[PDB]
């Protein structure tokens, strides 16, 4: 063509691509809301588009997204500051409350699908598919909290098919209501487990699955996010836990 | 069903004469025969 | 004391002895005595 | 012999499964391929299936004979020994018709011949393998995209040696064949074309390949770190809002000044990919045809 | 301003020893102890393009240079526009870049997303490193290091970049490449690995990661999973830095001579020695 | 939704109307014949 | 109504004019005509 | 709780004021100075 | 607890003994600071 | 009201000024024809 | 205690004084005409 | 059965009017011995 | 069997040819002498 | 089975005559001795 | 057994004596030496 | 049991033999001298 024509089909058609792709980022989460439940300060200049028909894997309904973005679940922060800008601070303890580093969401009761016709994370006895049978193999052996102290007993595995992998390791407990935990913080070395997360008298506040076959999306929120709550808090002030939570390498 | 209509035959309908149309008034413009809209002189 | 709906917050007199009594400081030492630097510029130097 | 469960990971291997069935194929994919598992409890493993059908396989052929072509101009100067051969399995050469030859193929086997087949074959290797992409993704139900940054990837294909050499008319503007004939040919396109740092054609091309490493770095980083939680899933957390896009959503909000939808984290990822051969395609079909020496271009566009 | 759910993410904290002094969250941004560290940083650092604007010329960043020591000043500073003032814009931009990639802590201890982000940015903060500290201090001086600019820097890796002949035969440099190439190469296919599916043509019911396992088998004969290509972006965009920081931290220093030279030690062998053969033969 | 206000106008619409001011300025100060700064003396 | 202040009025709003003003200061002391003070020597 | 359908807001009568004290008249004026401030200023320094 | 009114916290009486000891001293401790230190650099250098 | 008075008053002061004034300081030592100590050097 | 002493003011303005000790280091020791122990042999 | 319809009528009909003469445009819009827009006088 | 049958008939049919054509309608145009279409001129 | 019944002599025979033909058409098309297209005037 | 019978026989008729009489054509064809057929000419 | 009976001897010793002759051929034929089908003319 000429050396001075194609550099602005582009300074034009392009110079309006973080402008239209910024917004197609901008679709969860937005519109922006205050510090209660409320029409907030705006969105930015690259506002939330209205959003298109959104069809879901196993007939799961019309949920558009952005979807649902109002107070439908429990929140339990009481706002020191009343200006919006400085932090807010839990009733009680809050790690029973559910506010700050401990995150959840209440949703459907329809479990993640896959294409089977079944669930999508079971343990090993119900998947009779991989088991033991040759030398001696270690499906259970005791544990350990952040405390430094013994936790319970895993002698389980959820197992995994499409991507071959695990998501949880199954207490039992003494007595038997079901507990849950998370999969990548974990640090197993020789015989016996260490986790540095939640101490060892605090495994019982994590919520007992309602099944301990199934997990529902509604109950993937907390189980999954219990051991975060104690990634912020933990622990003050003095002495044992600073020789534990602080230093180390991994 | 086949693609999308409410979406992409109306704001996709821009482009067809916008970056086709601009692109080709770019040229008819710069080449040293038409010009056109630069004839005054005489 | 937590809030809920709009637009709180908010709100008074939170906002009446509070926002009322701090913007200003900010839309005066900055519109009309920023016209009292004016004075030394006006004249000095636009005319040579 | 038992498949064992170690210390933290974990992994649990697969048995008889493939995945999904629709507009596939049944009596073609070959038997189930044997699994790898050696210490597979960090990612997968499964060898198989795989689309061994004429869409595919056209691939394994023109690339093989696109294998073989410049393999017979690779031991045709050894001396006729396997000494020589793994000594210069790079040092040896060899160039298309000449720079005055061109557009008639009349030439023979030696000076500039075994050119002339390696590509035609790898045409219908590349062209037969943007459609092992493109239409693997409508034997079930999913999109297009995935040779649309393949299109845009042959884009700069669509210009080395093909639609430039053909108009001006000559061969050696095409690449030259082996394993560093073509490294003294990169910087044949630089110094002959009066440097190309003044040609931000060639240069924002380069400026969207310092954008594959600004948007994997942290990809590959951040969707592992909220994976305790549950963002591995990448396939449950956009229309149904999990709290991996809240690890994730208010981290770099934060940070940088901006986050994005669980979506949308692939819509710049194929902006910074669709723009990176397209606009190479572009800024070196703007060097040959607009201005060669673009130090004669970036001093009269660019400070003149 | 804040979103919609970023109702229970507020909680102070996060800084270390101290209190939470500097956590003020400042708009979208995020402003704790590392907060108003690069408010320190980033004000400072834009005279820093400005400064010789009036010393070594041109106010505009097109080539406005404050250029490196030189060679052999010695263990020690400098002129200034040509050094000394040089000498104060590093650790600066490196001051920030700690101050930036430390201030995620600051989020990460205060939520519980991991700190695997405190580290690809450090492997810019080893990228960046091997040109400004890793060279010109023992080779003689601070003289042997690139330009801060954005034109200037260029006629400087070029025209100025043949002087170890060519730098294609530097075999870690080109394994560094066969490192980059392979960035987009499955970001191409991942950030496309999520899109057509919701969005499948129009209207079609939404794909699982079976799906995923009949068009990626169905595809290039290996599925890692969805997993298995988060390790493979990071896997892509952290390295190809390492074996370029390893094409460099022997190059110059030990060889400032010809690299196009060193394919020279690989003709060299007890059975093939005086022997030319092909090409070389 | 959509456009809300009452942060539009403090940090943004003031280096909104100086953004639409900035990018015209350097020309018409720098234009052939106009400028309208330096020149005062001859 | 909505809007922040006691927050936003102590360490936010301050670098908004200071956006406006210090980064202006500078332009008024390039040009040799203005100046004001720099011109001083000859 | 937040708020219900579409829009709210809004809303009727809800429209009317806060898209109406700071979006109304701080164009209106601004655009009378883009005829006040302007019309001064279409006369120098055009004519020598 | 948290409580209720202006404003919290806070904490009255603390407008006149937090927020002008600690507050409108700095228009003091430094605002003047400056124009008896200003005597000393007013003038060095910008007259040549 | 609100803000701060035992934890950010003395310290939205400190190294504001700081980050506004010894800062400044390298905009008059961008000079190298005034600067109080490179006038000799002309 | 309005300010913190052993917080800001024992290891924070050690390396305050830091602050402005060795960036001037590379001004004041630089200079393109100074030096004044560099220069033992020229 | 076994490939697509609906998807080549609507978008994959353009490979075969558009990308085919677009491309093959600009040859005979390039070429002499037609010129039509460039017969003008020669 | 292995393959189904009514539907690839519109892509083996549309645009199959052309494939083959678009690599054969061209080696035959770059004769200055033949061209026919060039030639029945002058 | 297997063996591709209504598919390979459809389909992948419709393109043997293009993968057993037109790799040896582009040699003999230039070859002077033949021709029999090529001879031209003399 | 071992390898299939009914199925590498038919599709594998070309792809055994194709990989390899497709690399034995080009030697006993290494042009000046055999002619035979472009002898014509000369 | 230990030793393949089916397998190894039937379709892995038709690639034992494979490795150990088409690598071993690529050797001594086409030697510019003994060649034994090339000088078989000249
Ligand atoms: C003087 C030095 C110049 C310079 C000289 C040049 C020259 C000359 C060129 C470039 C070009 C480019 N330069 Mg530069 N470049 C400079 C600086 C850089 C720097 C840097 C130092 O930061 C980098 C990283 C690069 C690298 C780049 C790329 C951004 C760009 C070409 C992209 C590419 O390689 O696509 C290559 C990808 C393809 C061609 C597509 C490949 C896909 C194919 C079609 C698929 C094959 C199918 C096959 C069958 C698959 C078989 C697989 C089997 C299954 C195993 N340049 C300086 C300023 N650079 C090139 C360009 O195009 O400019 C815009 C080019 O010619
Ligand atoms: C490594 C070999 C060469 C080199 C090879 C290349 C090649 C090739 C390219 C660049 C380009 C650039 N280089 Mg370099 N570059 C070098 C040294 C560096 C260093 C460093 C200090 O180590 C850094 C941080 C950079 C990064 C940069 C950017 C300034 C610029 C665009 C990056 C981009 O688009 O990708 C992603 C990065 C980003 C999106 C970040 C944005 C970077 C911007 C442009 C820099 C900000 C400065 C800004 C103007 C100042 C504002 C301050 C105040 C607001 C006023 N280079 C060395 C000397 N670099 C690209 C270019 O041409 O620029 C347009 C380009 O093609
Ligand atoms: C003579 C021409 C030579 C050549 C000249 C050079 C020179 C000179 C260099 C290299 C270097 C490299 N070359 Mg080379 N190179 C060639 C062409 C290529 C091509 C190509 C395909 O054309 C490729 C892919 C490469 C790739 C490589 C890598 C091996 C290596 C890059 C290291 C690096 O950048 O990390 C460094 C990473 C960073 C600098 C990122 C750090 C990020 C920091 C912390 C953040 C900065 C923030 C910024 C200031 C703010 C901007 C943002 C604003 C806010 C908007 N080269 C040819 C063969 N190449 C470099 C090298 O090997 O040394 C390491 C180098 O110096
Ligand atoms: C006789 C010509 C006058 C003048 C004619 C106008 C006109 C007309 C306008 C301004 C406007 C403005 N002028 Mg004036 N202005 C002049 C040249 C200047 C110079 C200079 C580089 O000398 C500066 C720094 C300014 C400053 C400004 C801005 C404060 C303001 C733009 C509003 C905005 O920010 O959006 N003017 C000369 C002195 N200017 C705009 C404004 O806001 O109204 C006053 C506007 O419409
Ligand atoms: C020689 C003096 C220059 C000049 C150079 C400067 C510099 C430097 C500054 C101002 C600043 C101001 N100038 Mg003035 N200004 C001039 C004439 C104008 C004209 C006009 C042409 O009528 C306009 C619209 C403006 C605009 C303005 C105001 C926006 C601002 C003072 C109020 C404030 O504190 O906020 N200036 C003359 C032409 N102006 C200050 C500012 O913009 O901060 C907000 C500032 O730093
Ligand atoms: C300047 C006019 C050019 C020309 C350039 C084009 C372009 C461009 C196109 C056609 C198209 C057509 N041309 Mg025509 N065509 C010309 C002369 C010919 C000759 C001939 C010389 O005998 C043939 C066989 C053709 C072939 C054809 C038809 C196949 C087709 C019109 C109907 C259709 O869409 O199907 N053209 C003249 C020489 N032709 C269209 C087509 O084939 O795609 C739908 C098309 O886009
Ligand atoms: C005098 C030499 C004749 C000729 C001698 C032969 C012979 C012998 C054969 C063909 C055959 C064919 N010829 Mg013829 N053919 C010629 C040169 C050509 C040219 C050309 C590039 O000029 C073209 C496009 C063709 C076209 C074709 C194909 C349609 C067909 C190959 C069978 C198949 O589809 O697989 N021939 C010249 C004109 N051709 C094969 C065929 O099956 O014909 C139907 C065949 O055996
Ligand atoms: C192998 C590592 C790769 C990588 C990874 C990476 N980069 C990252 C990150 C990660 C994980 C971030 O998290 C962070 C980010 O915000 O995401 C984009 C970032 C980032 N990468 C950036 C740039 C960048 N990264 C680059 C490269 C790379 N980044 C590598 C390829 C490059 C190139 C092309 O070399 C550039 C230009 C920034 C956008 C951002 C860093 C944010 C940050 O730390 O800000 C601190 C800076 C200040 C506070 C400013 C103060 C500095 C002074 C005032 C001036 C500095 C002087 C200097 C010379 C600047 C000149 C810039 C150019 C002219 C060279
Ligand atoms: C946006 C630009 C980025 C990009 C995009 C991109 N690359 C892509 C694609 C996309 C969208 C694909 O869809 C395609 C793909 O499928 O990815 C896996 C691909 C691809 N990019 C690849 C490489 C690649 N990526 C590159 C880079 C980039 N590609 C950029 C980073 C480059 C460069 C820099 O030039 C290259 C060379 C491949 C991995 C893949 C191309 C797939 C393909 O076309 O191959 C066809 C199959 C064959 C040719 C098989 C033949 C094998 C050999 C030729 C024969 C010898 C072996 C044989 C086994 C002999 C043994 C005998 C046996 C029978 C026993
Ligand atoms: C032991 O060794 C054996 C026996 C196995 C044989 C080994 C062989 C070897 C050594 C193979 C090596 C292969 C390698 C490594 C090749 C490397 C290639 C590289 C690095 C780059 C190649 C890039 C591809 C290029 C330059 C191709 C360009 C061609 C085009 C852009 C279009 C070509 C189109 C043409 C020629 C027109 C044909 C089409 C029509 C319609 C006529
Ligand atoms: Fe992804």
């Amino acid at each position: 063509d000429l050396a001075s024509l194609a550099i602005y089909s582009f300074w034009i058609f392009l110079a309006g691509l973080i402008y239209y792709l910024q917004t197609e980022n901008m679709r969860e989460g937005y519109p922006l809301e205050n510090e209660d439940g409320t029409p907030a300060a705006n969105q930015g200049p690259f506002p939330l588009p209205k959003p298109k028909t959104f069809i879901l894997p196993h007939g799961r309904g019309t949920l558009t997204v952005p979807g649902p973005e109002s107070e439908d679940r429990p929140i339990a922060l009481a706002r020191t500051a009343v200006s919006e800008g400085f932090p807010h601070a839990p009733t009680g303890d809050p790690m029973k409350d559910g506010v700050g580093p401990a995150s959840w969401v209440a949703r459907r009761d329809l479990p993640e699908l896959d294409g089977h016709g079944h669930n999508k994370i079971k343990p090993m006895k119900a998947a009779a598919g991989f088991h033991v049978s040759a030398g001696k193999n270690p499906i259970g052996l005791p544990v350990r909290g952040c405390d430094l102290e013994i936790a319970g007993k895993v002698v389980d595995i959820w197992v995994d098919i499409p991507e071959q992998m695990a998501r949880f390791l199954e207490v039992e407990l003494k007595d038997g209501s079901t507990r849950l935990l998370p999969m990548q913080m974990v640090k197993v070395q020789s015989n016996r487990v260490h986790v540095n997360a939640l101490s060892s008298d605090l495994f019982a506040g994590i919520p007992t699955i309602k099944s301990p076959t199934e997990v529902t999306l509604l109950e993937e929120d907390k189980i999954c996010g219990y051991v975060a709550g104690g990634l912020m808090y933990a622990a003050p002030k003095r002495k044992s836990v600073v020789a534990a939570m602080l230093a180390e390498y991994a | 069903w086949m693609i999308f209509d409410p979406r992409r035959v109306f704001v996709a309908q821009g482009v067809f004469l916008f970056l086709l149309a601009v692109m080709i008034h770019l040229i008819l413009l710069s080449t040293p025969s038409y010009n056109w809209l630069e004839i005054s002189a005489a | 004391a937590d809030k809920s709906d709009l637009g709180y917050t908010g709100l008074t007199d939170e906002q009446a002895q509070e926002l009322h009594s701090v913007y200003m400081s900010g839309l005066w030492l900055f519109s009309a005595v920023a016209i009292v630097a004016h004075l030394a510029v006006y004249i000095w130097r636009p005319w040579f | 012999a038992e498949y064992q469960n170690i210390f933290s990971q974990v992994q649990v291997r697969g048995p008889a499964d493939l995945g999904m069935t629709e507009d596939v194929n049944l009596a073609n994919r070959s038997g189930v391929g044997p699994f790898s598992t050696l210490l597979g409890w960090f990612g997968n493993a499964q060898l198989g299936p795989i689309y061994l059908g004429s869409l595919g396989v056209l691939s394994l052929f023109s690339g093989l004979m696109w294998f073989f072509t410049i393999g017979i101009w690779f031991w045709y100067q050894a001396g006729w020994n396997p000494a020589v051969f793994l000594r210069d399995l790079f040092f040896f050469s060899l160039e298309p018709p000449a720079p005055e030859y061109g557009l008639s193929f009349a030439a023979p086997l030696k000076e500039g011949g075994l050119w002339l087949i390696a590509s035609f074959f790898m045409f219908v290797a590349v062209w037969s393998w943007w459609g092992r992409t493109y239409l693997r993704a409508q034997a079930l139900g999913m999109g297009k995209h995935t040779a649309w940054a393949f299109l845009s990837a042959i884009w700069l294909w669509m210009v080395l040696g093909f639609i430039r050499p053909i108009l001006m008319g000559s061969w050696s503007e095409a690449v030259p064949y082996g394993i560093f004939s073509h490294l003294d040919w990169t910087n044949n396109f630089s110094l002959v074309h009066g440097n190309l740092f003044y040609n931000p054609f060639h240069g924002l091309s380069i400026a969207f390949l310092y954008g594959s490493a600004l948007l994997f770095a942290m990809h590959g980083a951040t969707i592992l770190a909220v994976s305790r939680f549950g963002g591995e899933r990448e396939l449950e957390q956009i229309a149904d809002r999990g709290t991996a896009a809240e690890r994730a959503a208010l981290f770099w909000r934060w940070t940088m000044g901006f986050n994005a939808t669980m979506e949308g984290i692939h819509r710049w990822a194929i902006w910074m990919a669709v723009l990176v051969t397209l606009t190479g395609g572009i800024g070196i079909l703007l060097s040959g045809t607009v201005v060669d020496n673009w130090y004669v271009w970036g001093q009269n566009h660019g400070m003149a | 301003a804040l979103l919609s759910f970023e109702r229970k993410y507020r909680v102070p904290g996060g800084t270390l020893v101290g209190g939470n002094l500097f956590d003020f969250w400042v708009g979208p941004f995020y402003v704790g102890f590392f907060g108003v560290a690069t408010f320190f940083f980033a004000a400072l650092g834009i005279i820093l393009i400005a400064w010789s604007a009036v010393l070594q010329g041109t106010w505009n960043p097109q080539l406005i240079s404050v250029y490196p020591p030189a060679l052999e000043y010695g263990l020690g500073g400098a002129p200034l526009a040509k050094g000394g003032l040089w000498q104060i814009i590093t650790i600066c931009a490196t001051g920030a870049f700690v101050s930036w990639a430390l201030r995620e802590v600051e989020i990460c201890r205060k939520l519980g997303i991991g700190y695997h982000i405190p580290f690809a940015f450090a492997f810019a903060i080893l990228a960046y490193l091997t040109l400004v500290l890793f060279r010109p201090v023992m080779m003689g001086a601070w003289g042997y290091a690139f330009p801060y600019g954005i034109w200037t820097h260029l006629d400087w890796v070029s025209n100025t970049g043949y002087t170890y002949g060519n730098f294609h035969y530097n075999p870690a440099h080109m394994i560094a490449i066969s490192f980059f190439f392979t960035n987009a190469l499955a970001l191409a296919l991942h950030g496309a690995l999520v899109l057509s599916a919701a969005n499948p043509e129009k209207g079609k019911e939404m794909r699982t990661p079976d799906h995923e396992d009949t068009f990626f088998r169905d595809l290039v004969g290996y599925s890692i999973g969805t997993l298995g290509i988060h390790r493979l972006g990071l896997l892509l965009s952290l390295s190809a830095v390492f074996f370029s920081a390893l094409c460099m931290i022997i190059t110059g220093t030990i060889w400032f001579d010809q690299w196009v030279d060193w394919w020279q030690w690989w003709v060299k062998l007890p059975w093939w020695a005086n022997i030319p053969g092909g090409i070389n033969g």
